[PDB]
């Protein structure tokens, strides 16, 4: 057939594009950094109503002050994600202190490109990766496939992603507050999902310096929702 | 480099099928019948040799049926290389068991322990799978008489009476027309010849085509016997039966 | 037999001030009854503002020391040139340490 | 740990363990319970050094309870017993062998019958009516070989027992504590709560 | 089609690459000649430099393998070299751990039987080369064992190898058919070497130079190659009868 | 060794060998799970195709994994087997370390890493063989079910299916199963889990297998005539 | 480096056959005629030696060759491949045999071992099948005298008698015929120079004939005496001079 | 075409096609440029954004304190390669007290990416890379290709639009060559030759990058508002 | 056909075009050359300034091998760097043990085999470098050329890059002029000559020479570059030599 570690004419490496085909398909996830905290939120997308959607967990802890949601082939997360909930608590054991939000995501991106003929191929997902240190304060990353991590002050990724992030483009502005935020990761959300959103096809989460990170209940969540509706109404 | 030969022997089709396993099968379709009929007080295998010769030395010979320990036989349908290389390795199953329990190994479990072996061969290795089928004759204490079968897949099943390799359609059917649940050993015997003599490639079933054992309680008391046929009492149950 | 361990002498001791702190350490080096060196420096500047020593077997006390300093070094590099802490330096230095447990390193760390 | 007794009667196996666990000058406690159920119808008691006990038998706990999940059916306590002394006859020749004693107290479903295997750290496995580890059969095994009967029923095999005990707590040095006493028959394990 | 690539069977139970091989060996075009004395075995082979800017010296296919073995290959040098260093440390090895000098025969069937390995298994390929080991052994004699790619080996009264092997050979059939003897009746090797080069020039229909020639002989106890002086004498004493 | 990658991505992102994997699920029987109020329900698909079988010992479709936690499959059998007899052993080693049995979901996970390996490791292909994993988490009293596919993704379920015609008894239970109000007995749990099956049996006789987990390690397997009146008084409503 | 191919090159095909196997017994089939006969006390193998050149000495090339003292074998097909068998099996026969039990292995089961390595480079990675048949004769105490027939695909049959290669097929009718369980050794060496002639083009006689026997033992042969109860090896390699002498008589 | 399936593959004219199209992903990678003068040795590097809301990606690495590099390609594969810099640095000092020489660091650079393109399984390496140093032969500038081909020069500039600098630093080689003792100077040539490569976009307070090493100049990155200075 | 995608594979020919195709590497190279004196080697290469951004005398190809055996390369560089790397290891095992330094012959093969080994699987590239090599041992001077197959022979004067043939002339005419011999500086001046007149073949861009060499004599059996006056007279002479 062909190596998997082989680079296409153009210099790229084919399984790596290829991987983000998969991500273009996944279900939507928007992170939006402000000097209050970080949100993340995600588009669940149950297959079937009898489905329990509480159990979709696609917002994820990694430690007390760096949070992650994922979009893509979701079940290969679980590795990166154990990876850098072992990294983070290993820094602190060898360290004392807490991990640099950027030398977290660097430590995640060091698995990616480990595949060929080792994993076999490349992870199907990528990754927000949210937190706060006291060097760089409240930081948003975009972990891919490729081994690549951007620093972001707003990003989308999944299969709304274009439109979400010109979206972003216009609204972010330096001086948002987190309320602000959690409303405007809703609203885009809302505008590129396929269902109705509501508190449970759709999640928010945040990570503050002094609560940490911390995933929003579904009746927090709600309240948020209906004050977007009435917002949006009001004009 | 090495990549552009290897055939891929362990991948699903399109249609979510093991190419080789389905293969193997096709081969094994055009091996020897092998039969087992389980009764009530014992147990019966027979299997066709496949178009010998007048110089083929029978007594000596062993391509169908073998031992793997005091209770537990096998018929073998494909490859007969590739049957020796898995029969080896269940008698030694066996005899670990029995040394580390101080007991018999239960059918079942020797069994699922050669049909995992088998089914290795079709997730990983890239190696091609084992061209045979069994049906597994044997006697514990929990179950009694039981007849199993496995095939390259590492899929089994347990059978009250079963068929493998050539013809098994019109055997499965012939046997699902005359069996019944209260039968004992000796009309399982004739059931078996029946069968065989019917589905048979061959002009006429003959005592030198033909290899046959038994799994009796037919034995002195409270004990199991595994009776592997001479090619002498091959030709007079042939003559009892009224076949020749 | 062979003995991996020896003993060159010495002395240090640290103070920690209200704003400062001090490091300090005699010169003098031996083996047995016999003076090595007069001037063997024994208390080093490792960078980020920690001063270390490790005093006992000499060997051990400049691996120890060239370990360490090789750590702030990886520090920087691994995590944009961040500051070590005194207090993540120590802990550091305790996985240097217990790392050769079961050989140990015969020295007694201050910094 | 200390003393550990078996004894075979006519329907039933009955296990004895000492409850002390001593360290150096002190008793650190006074109701430690040295055995663990392998499966409903057998028991295994345990003696031996620190750690290694405790370790050897959640180990074997945990493969017989494997095997009955996986057949659906419980071992007969000969395989389990001949399971047990394949590990510590594995172990005796390893870097850091398990130094450990044990008794295997079961039930026989199929056979009806009682059945005490007694095996030591070597692996050396027997069959007995009545049997013990360390210096606890020093003393116990004479007042056995005197007034164990097989035909005895369980009430008489623990007052044989408590004969045992008693002569144990008159002339052995070290104070164990008293003893945990536990029955296994065709209805399982039970555990004696006044002895 | 890629049957053809590696070594497994095609469809006529054949071996391409095992046959692509044997026309490796002719690369080279150049032909050798080995034959057997009463005391000695000579092996004469072409010796060709093209290039004026080599140096004639190191052009050479014949090897001294160990003090009693001379070799010579027919095919590419690099295979030829690969081979070469093996059969040394094959002979070498044999007299370690046996206690005595390995026979012709004997590293003839070693160097045969990894061959047929290479006819085997697919990640090695055959060396397309073919050698023909020569010697006095202590046993048989003078002896001559040659090997090819398909990792088949045979003793020999006399051989030939090259692309005008048949001429060569037919040349050798007549001559051992009116002698009726399995080897060259002669007591000096010096005339050994005589007959195989008279009878090369004659089967070939060259002349050849002390340049054009390359030489090995085996006597009891060492193998050795003649110097273009020595090829000289010889040339000079065909010529003179 | 064999190191060959098997699961790879195409050029439109999918990777062919995990959905030629989700075929094989397809292909095999059909099995539904069913959680009511206090009690989880499997039903099986056994297919009548093969008669003369010896229904003692041949390997049942549902599979307990720990006395507490029980495991049915859609797919190849073969592969089950390996899932199986991991999931069993992890089963003991959690109870070993962390003397606790696991929870339902802690060994929906575990299989569902398994599973997931096989997607990304070299000279594998992945498991042909879908999960539906059934409990009650130790002293507990809500019911548990998930399920797992090839890909290595898993979920909780109210109610779900898979297999062959898996599709028709989804829809069978989209619009039977009422989530504010479960079946809040034994027997009508196991009633809608029949049902739902007698939308793609066949015959009720032996082709189905019905499997009810209660609380505290209390699992029992309907007989075929406990199941056979389940059956009958099913129709005989039907026929109105 | 490192051998990358872990993976089989014999597979099977959509109709079911394994086509390295088939391709090898073609080899086989295009390979020189060999053939074993079993007597009552006593069996022969017998095969041409084809010289590939008359320059090349065909003694030192012997396709009759000694696995044990009792067992012998002969080949048709790859020269080469047969070579390294016997090496292999003769090892084989000490290492999981003899220095087990203290003697030889009976017929059967260094078959039955030899066989094994056949049937691994059916299935192993990164190699292909043996390009050869096997003819196996051989005595031992309980079995008596045995003939065996093992294959690329390292099945294995017992024979009273038959024949491999060029012109098996012509040759196993020939052997029906005269084949009976009464034929002592000598009549089985008659009938296995008469079916031996019929597949020979060229010169037949003891140069170009290998032949031996499975048959009594030769205490001459063993090379010591001393020890009642070793009697000497069962195979024996027939002479030139030995195979002309019934050349007269046939 | 059919020789550019792997590394492993001579071409009928005898090319490798994968080293080729391993080189094509530094043209594709934003533009960078080095140069040197006898005192001090400078990189800079033109950052390249996702967009308005990411950040730029950071072009530079420091090695040691006397020697680091800029990048142009696959960053994850400069990662690599600068740490096996750092570590062979980092030798060089723990066992002979010694500053890693930069000519001898461009040789286990090439030495390493060769492997690369000789063996089955693997692949060559996607990035290009500009190292600068100061070593006891004083300053120097390398340039290292994933072909394995390294080259010391004055100065020279790798990735897309890469042209405009190179001839620019061709016709001032006899001026910035002489820049000693003056770093400042010896930037504003670098930030002037970096701009011939400029099309539409212009150097901003976060586009761009610099890097200096020196006789007594430690090698130190400059990012952000210290850069504004000479824009 | 397919014969040409698979290194180590046979054509039907009996050839490797996997090897023939690392040839068309060695001949797009640049032209290097070596010459044998009376008592040691000389070696020259050709070095193309694609720029005026090089820095003169900075990039050094010919390489050193010991502190006897110099060698030079065309083709992928890099190739040639892992050669040489794996002859110093070679050289270094051979003194290791046997404590004399290596003789030229005894390293050639060295190298030789090396080269072979990676026409033997698929699973390795062949070498694109055809090396030139040699220097003093105690049989005296050695030069010798191998080529992408693992061969190798001894030379009198030898040539590879894509100026070879009007090398290969050029060497031709001082194997019959001096068959005597060539003395070590003499050898020096000619080499620079060599490679000025192999320069025509590569005259789009202007050209940097290189020149080493061991002698008895002059080098005391040691491999050293050819520096200063001692160059720029070896310059002079071929700058007079083409005009
Ligand atoms: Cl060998």
């Amino acid at each position: 057939d062909r190596g998997v570690s082989t680079f296409s004419p153009e210099g790229r490496l084919f399984q790596v594009e290829y991987s983000l085909e998969a991500i273009k398909l996944g279900s939507t996830a928007i992170g939006i950094a402000t000097k209050e905290g970080v949100v993340l939120g995600v588009e669940k997308r149950a297959t079937s109503p009898l489905l329990e959607s509480d159990s979709i967990e696609k917002i994820v802890e990694i430690d007390r002050h760096i949070g992650c949601a994922m979009s893509g082939l979701t079940a290969d997360a679980r590795s990166m994600i154990e990876h850098a909930r072992t990294a983070a608590v290993t820094h602190n054991l060898y360290y004392d202190e807490d991990i640099n939000v950027e030398s977290l995501t660097q430590s995640v991106c060091d698995l990616a490109l480990r595949f060929g003929e080792l994993m076999s191929r490349p992870f199907g997902v990528a990754l927000l990766i949210a937190g706060h240190d006291a060097d760089d304060g409240y930081q948003l990353f975009h972990a891919e496939p490729s081994g690549t991590f951007y620093r972001y002050n707003a990003k989308a990724i999944g299969s709304g992603s274009e439109g979400a992030q010109a979206e972003l483009l216009n609204e972010w502005h330096s001086s948002l507050t987190l309320k602000e935020a959690e409303l405007l990761v809703l609203k885009i959300l809302k505008q590129v999902m396929e269902e109705k959103l509501d508190e449970n096809n759709a999640q928010l989460s945040c990570i503050t310096k002094q609560d940490g990170f911390k995933i929003y209940d579904n009746e927090k969540t709600a309240e948020l929702i209906k004050e977007l509706k009435e917002k949006e109404a009001a004009e | 480099g090495s990549r552009r030969y290897d055939s891929r022997t362990t991948i699903f089709s399109p249609e979510g099928r093991l190419y080789q396993v389905e293969y193997a099968l096709e081969s094994i379709s055009h091996a020897g019948t092998a039969i087992g009929i389980m009764a009530s007080d014992g147990i019966v295998l027979a299997a066709e040799r496949k178009v010998t010769s007048t110089l083929l030395e029978q007594d000596t010979s062993t391509e169908k049926l073998y031992k793997l320990n005091d209770k537990i036989a096998v018929a073998v349908a494909g490859l007969t290389a590739d049957a020796e290389i898995l029969i080896n390795t269940a008698r030694i199953h066996a005899q670990n068991y029995l040394k580390t329990y101080n007991e018999d190994i239960p059918v079942e479990i020797l069994v699922r322990r050669l049909s995992d072996i088998k089914q290795g061969y079709t997730q990983h290795g890239g190696l091609r799978p084992f061209g045979v089928s069994f049906i597994y004759a044997g006697y514990d204490d929990r179950y009694g008489y039981q007849l199993y079968t496995s095939n390259p897949s590492g899929n089994y099943t347990g059978w009250k009476a079963i068929s493998v390799g050539a013809n098994t359609s019109a055997a499965q059917t012939l046997l699902q027309m005359d069996y019944k649940d209260d039968m004992k050993v000796d009309d399982a015997i004739e059931l078996a010849l029946k069968t065989l003599s019917k589905t048979t490639d061959s002009s006429a079933l003959t005592y030198d085509r033909l290899e046959f054992a038994t799994i009796r309680k037919g034995a002195n008391d409270g004990e199991v016997y595994q009776k592997i046929f001479k090619p002498q009492e091959i030709k007079d149950i042939l003559v009892k039966t009224g076949i020749t | 037999q062979f003995n991996p361990y020896g003993d060159n002498g010495g002395t240090i001791l640290g103070i920690a001030g209200e704003d400062f702190a001090v490091l300090a350490g005699d010169t003098r080096n031996i083996t047995d009854y016999s003076i090595n060196s007069r001037y063997e420096p024994k208390v080093f500047d490792c960078g980020d503002n920690i001063v270390m020593s490790a005093n006992g077997f000499a060997a051990d006390g400049d691996a120890l020391v060239k370990r360490f300093k090789n750590s702030v070094k990886w520090y920087h590099f691994d995590h944009n040139d961040k500051k070590l802490s005194i207090n993540s330096a120590a802990r550091n230095i305790q996985h240097l340490l217990y790392g050769k447990r079961f050989f140990p390193y015969y020295v007694h760390t201050i910094i | 740990m200390d003393i550990i007794l078996g004894i075979r009667v006519q329907d039933s196996v009955i296990l004895a363990s000492s409850k002390a666990v001593t360290r150096g000058i002190s008793v650190l406690k006074d109701s430690d319970d040295k055995t663990r159920q392998l499966s409903p119808h057998t028991l295994m008691s345990f003696a031996g050094e620190a750690g290694d006990t405790v370790q050897f038998a959640e180990y074997i706990q945990a493969n017989i309870q494997l095997y009955s999940i996986r057949e659906d059916y419980e071992l007969s306590p000969q395989a389990v017993s001949s399971f047990v002394r394949q590990e510590l006859a594995k172990s005796i020749r390893s870097r850091r062998p398990y130094q450990v004693n044990v008794l295997i107290g079961g039930y026989d479903k199929k056979k009806n019958k009682p059945e005490l295997y007694q095996i030591d750290y070597l692996g050396t496995k027997v069959e007995l009516p009545y049997g013990a580890h360390g210096y606890s059969g020093f003393y116990t095994f004479s007042l056995l070989d005197h007034h164990y009967r097989p035909d005895m029923t369980t009430e008489e095999g623990l007052d044989l027992l408590k004969l045992c005990v008693q002569e144990l707590e008159k002339r052995m040095p070290m104070d164990f504590k008293g003893v945990i006493v536990k029955i296994v028959d065709k209805d399982g394990i039970r555990q004696v709560d006044d002895f | 089609g890629y049957d053809r690539h590696i070594t497994i069977f095609s469809p006529e139970g054949r071996l391409y690459q095992v046959e692509y091989a044997f026309k490796a060996t002719n690369q080279t075009n150049i032909n050798s000649l080995a034959v057997r004395g009463k005391d000695c075995t000579v092996v004469i082979s072409q010796k060709k430099v093209p290039d004026k800017l080599l140096d004639p010296t190191t052009v050479s296919y014949i090897f001294c393998i160990s003090r009693t073995i001379g070799m010579v290959v027919n095919g590419p040098i690099p295979d030829a070299r690969n081979a070469a260093l093996r059969a040394k440390a094959e002979a070498a090895e044999f007299r370690y751990k046996y206690g005595y000098d390995m026979p012709c025969d004997v590293l003839a069937k070693r160097m045969a039987n990894l061959s047929q390995i290479y006819t085997q298994r697919a990640y090695m390929r055959p060396l397309g080369v073919i050698l023909t080991f020569v010697s006095v052994d202590e046993e048989l004699g003078p002896s001559i064992y040659k090997t090819d790619p398909a990792g088949y080996y045979v003793g020999y009264k006399a051989t030939a190898t090259g692309p005008k092997q048949q001429e060569i050979t037919t040349n050798l059939e007549n001559h051992f058919k009116k002698s009726k003897i399995d080897h060259i009746n002669e007591e000096s090797w010096e005339k050994v070497v005589e007959f195989a080069i008279t009878h090369m020039i004659d089967a070939l229909g060259t002349e050849f130079s002390k340049n054009d020639l390359e030489v090995g002989v085996a006597t009891k106890d060492k193998f050795f190659t003649l110097s273009a002086e020595n090829i000289e004498e010889r040339l000079v004493a065909i010529a003179e009868q | 060794g064999y190191d060959r990658a098997l699961s790879i991505f195409s050029p439109d992102g999918h990777i062919f060998q995990v959905e030629y994997a989700l075929e094989a699920v397809k292909r095999g029987t059909c099995a539904v799970g069913v959680k009511g109020k206090n009690c989880v329900v499997l039903g099986c698909e056994r297919r009548s195709t093969l008669k003369l079988q010896d229904t003692r010992i041949t390997p049942s479709k549902v599979s307990k994994i720990d006395s507490h936690v029980v495991l049915s499959f859609s797919g190849l059998n073969a592969d089950s087997r390996i899932l199986i007899e991991k999931a069993r052993v992890e089963a003991q080693s959690h109870r070993l370390t962390l003397e606790d049995p696991v929870t339902v979901e802690y060994l929906t996970r575990y299989v569902a890493g398994v599973q997931q390996r096989y997607t990304q490791s070299g000279g594998v292909r992945p498991f042909g063989v879908s999960t539906l994993i059934a409990g009650f988490d130790p002293r507990d009293d809500e019911p548990k079910l998930y399920q797992t596919e090839p890909s290595g993704i898993y979920s909780s379920w109210s109610a779900q299916t898979i297999g062959r015609n898996s599709k028709t008894v989804r829809e069978f239970l989209e619009k039977n199963y009422d989530r504010k109000e479960p079946p809040a007995t034994v027997e009508e749990c196991v009633k809608l889990t029949v049902r739902s099956l007698l939308e793609v049996v066949q015959t009720g006789a032996k082709n189905i297998e019905i499997t009810v987990v209660k609380p505290d390690s209390d699992i029992v397997a309907l007989s075929s005539e406990e199941i056979n009146q389940y059956v009958t008084q099913i129709e005989q409503e039907k026929q109105e | 480096m490192t051998d990358r191919y872990s993976f089989s090159l014999t597979t099977f095909s959509p109709s079911g056959k394994l086509g390295q196997i088939d391709y090898a017994l073609t080899a086989v089939k295009q390979g020189v005629t060999s053939l074993g006969i079993k007597a009552t006390n006593g069996v022969v193998i017998a095969t041409e030696k084809k010289s590939s050149s008359p320059l090349a000495m065909s003694e030192t090339l012997s396709k009759v060759s000694l696995l044990t003292p009792d067992i012998g074998a002969v080949y048709s097909g790859m020269g080469p491949d047969y070579r390294v068998l016997v090496d292999k099996s003769r090892k084989v026969a000490h290492t999981s045999y003899k220095r087990i039990y203290g003697e030889y292995p009976p017929t059967k089961l260094l078959v039955s071992e030899v066989a094994k390595i056949m049937q691994e480079a059916t299935q192993s990675g990164g190699v292909r099948p043996f390009g050869v048949s096997l003819l196996i004769a051989g005595h031992d105490e309980f079995n008596g005298f045995s003939l065996y027939q093992v294959d690329p695909s390292g099945s294995y049959f017992p024979w009273k008698a038959t024949a491999i290669g060029k012109g098996s097929v012509a040759a196993k009718t020939f052997l029906e015929k005269r084949w009976n369980d009464e034929l002592e050794l000598e009549d089985a060496i008659h009938i296995a120079l008469l079916t031996l002639k019929e597949s020979v083009e060229g010169e037949f006689n003891g140069d170009t004939i290998e032949l031996a026997i499975i048959g009594d033992e030769n205490p001459d042969l063993l090379g010591y005496t001393g020890i009642p109860t070793d009697k000497g090896p069962r195979f024996r390699k027939l002479t030139s001079q030995e195979i002309n002498d019934r050349l007269e008589a046939l | 075409n059919n020789y550019d399936g792997d590394t492993v593959t001579f071409s009928p004219t005898g090319r490798l096609f994968q080293v080729e199209y391993a080189l094509e992903a530094i043209k594709q990678g934003s533009v960078t440029v080095g140069l040197r003068s006898n005192t001090h040795a400078v990189l800079v590097a033109l950052k390249r954004n996702a967009d308005e809301l990411s950040s730029y990606q950071k072009k530079i690495i420091k090695c040691d304190e006397h020697m680091g590099l800029s990048l142009a390609g696959l960053a994850p594969d400069a990662r690599v390669l600068s740490n096996y810099l750092r570590q062979q640095c980092n030798y060089s000092s723990l066992v002979f007290n010694r500053k890693l020489a930069v000519e001898r660091a461009g040789h286990l650079l090439c030495d390493k990416a060769q492997k690369n393109t000789q063996s089955y399984g693997g692949r060559p390496y996607g990035v290009g890379l500009l190292i600068i140093g100061y070593d006891k032969s004083g300053a120097h500038l390398l340039e290292f290709q994933p072909s394995g081909n390294v080259t010391e020069l004055y100065g020279t500039a790798i990735g897309a639009r890469s042209q405009g600098a190179k001839t620019y630093l061709e016709r001032t080689l006899d001026t910035f060559i002489k820049i000693d003792g003056n770093p400042d100077e010896l930037i504003k040539a670098g930030v002037e030759a970096i701009s011939q490569s400029l099309r539409d976009e212009s150097l901003t307070v976060d586009n761009l990058s610099i890097a200096i090493v020196g006789k007594d100049t430690p090698f130190t990155i400059y990012d952000g508002e210290a850069v504004a200075k000479y824009i | 056909t397919g014969y040409d995608l698979s290194n180590s594979v046979f054509s039907p020919d009996g050839r490797n075009f996997q090897v023939e195709y690392a040839v068309k590497a060695v001949e797009n190279g640049t032209t290097s050359i070596g010459i044998k004196c009376n008592d040691g080697v000389v070696f020259a290469v050709e070095k193309l300034i694609t720029s005026k951004l090089l820095v003169p005398q900075k990039n050094v190809k010919i390489q050193v091998v010991d502190r006897h055996i110099g060698c030079v390369y065309s083709g992928l560089i890099p190739d040639g760097r892992h050669l040489v790397n794996r002859g110093r290891e070679e050289a270094a095992s051979f003194k290791k043990l046997y404590k004399t330094p290596i003789p030229i012959p005894a390293f050639a093969d060295r190298l030789g085999q090396y080269v072979q080994a990676h026409t033997l699987y698929n699973s390795v590239r062949p070498f694109g470098v055809s090396t030139i090599f040699g220097g003093v041992d105690k049989n005296g001077a050695h030069l010798y050329m191998l080529e992408p197959s693992g061969s190798y022979w001894g030379y009198k004067g030898a040539a590879t890059g894509k100026g070879r043939q009007s090398a290969k002339a050029e060497l031709e005419k001082l194997v019959d002029h001096h068959p005597e011999g060539l003395s070590a500086r003499e050898a020096v001046k000619q080499a620079a000559k060599i490679i000025y007149l192999a320069h025509e073949d590569n005259k789009e861009k202007d050209f940097e020479l290189e020149i080493s060499w061991c002698s008895l004599s002059e080098t005391n059996g040691l491999h050293k570059f050819v520096k200063g006056d001692l160059l720029q007279e070896a310059i002079d002479f071929a700058q007079k030599e083409i005009n």
